[PDB]
């Protein structure tokens, strides 16, 4: 059965992410649904840009 | 800070389905899978 | 006159620095050699894809 | 390491941009000093984004 954007639901929260070489996956929840999905960042870039940017803002960007 | 393992294994499956199991070697997958599990910690 | 006030298109996002809740991007503009500090709120709406692409270029560790 | 070709004078201008934006009376001076020290360090060493 469908997962990711294919659920046709609206993005709820971005919980977490994981980088794999050049691939970045986001772990997300949808409104009205309880499941947690891995979604490639390319699949949500254009639908949810400000939510994705706000998620990155919430992270600690640091050195070294 | 606990997320059910089954839910994490679903997400890993999502990732395999996007990338394709034939797109990486088995150790590449195995090292990435450990990275995937540690990143939930 | 600096930042979006130059009225030039964004060229490249070079860097960022975070101060508590304030995130600044350091950017260049098309046709201009200067580097400007710009608060992410000033470019968020106009250049979201470039911003996201810049974050993608960083290494997101476990730790 | 593309950042290495960036001049000190350029970083100071960018700092002045941050100050013009927030600006100077919005933090204590020792708050500013610590942020400034981390601002200079941020150009020199590679960044990690930390899932919090």
């Amino acid at each position: 059965k469908p997962f990711g954007v294919n659920r046709g639901l609206d993005l709820d929260k971005i919980l977490h992410c994981y980088q794999m070489n050049d691939d970045l996956f986001m772990f997300v929840t949808w409104k009205g649904c309880s499941s947690i999905d891995a979604v490639h960042i390319n699949d949500i870039k254009e639908a949810y840009p400000l939510q994705i940017i706000k998620y990155f803002e919430s992270l600690r960007i640091i050195v070294p | 800070d606990k997320i059910r393992m089954s839910q994490k294994l679903s997400c890993w499956q999502h990732i395999l389905t996007t990338l394709g199991t034939s797109s990486k070697t088995e150790q590449e997958w195995n090292t990435f899978f450990k990275g995937f599990l540690e990143s939930w910690r």
